[PDB]
């Protein structure tokens, strides 16, 4: 569901927060001491109920967080009618000057 | 201000050099001498900003 990139992830350095929706993204920068809370359900397998639906809970606290982005959704969840044309996708990351 | 402005501010002291049009902003102290304070302010220890 998303990728997570800063350094010592607290409230106390810059950080990122990436995370890709069914069809959108919602990158953003702020100060959050941390969102990894999932609540993980104690029937949590997919083989009984597979339903988890805005498990998100993030962004727990905001205290200079201003810079946010939102745009179409980067990973289009595509099917070849069978597993075994599963969607191989790649992705490579650089950050060069911003 | 007729008593002067102390709104605008600046850093001081950093461990390493600035990367291009790269923002720092960070509340620590400065390590300096030999006395790395944890937030007492001491000695040789700076406010960076
Ligand atoms: C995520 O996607 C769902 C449906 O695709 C949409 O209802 C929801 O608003 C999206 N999230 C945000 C933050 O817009
Ligand atoms: C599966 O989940 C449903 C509700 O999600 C529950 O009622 C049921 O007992 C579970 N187990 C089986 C074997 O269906
Ligand atoms: C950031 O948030 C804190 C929260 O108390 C506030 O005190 C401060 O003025 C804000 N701005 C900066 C630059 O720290």
């Amino acid at each position: 569901r998303g990728w997570i990139f800063g350094t010592t992830l607290d409230s106390k350095t810059q950080s990122l927060l990436i995370v890709n929706n069914a069809t959108n993204v919602v990158i953003k920068v702020c100060e959050f001491q941390f969102c990894n809370d999932p609540f993980l359900d104690v029937y949590y397998h997919e083989n009984n109920k597979s339903r988890m639906e805005s498990e998100l809970r993030v962004y727990s606290s905001a205290n200079n967080c201003t810079f946010e982005y939102v745009s179409q959704p980067f990973l289009m969840d595509l099917e070849g009618k069978q597993g075994n044309f599963k969607n191989l996708r790649e992705f490579v990351f650089k950050n060069i000057d911003g | 201000k007729v008593s002067g402005n102390y709104n605008y501010l600046y850093r001081l002291f950093r461990k390493s050099k600035l990367k291009p049009f790269e923002r720092d902003i960070s509340t620590e102290i400065y390590q300096a001498g030999n006395k790395p304070c944890n937030g007492v302010a001491g000695f040789n220890c700076y406010f960076p900003l």
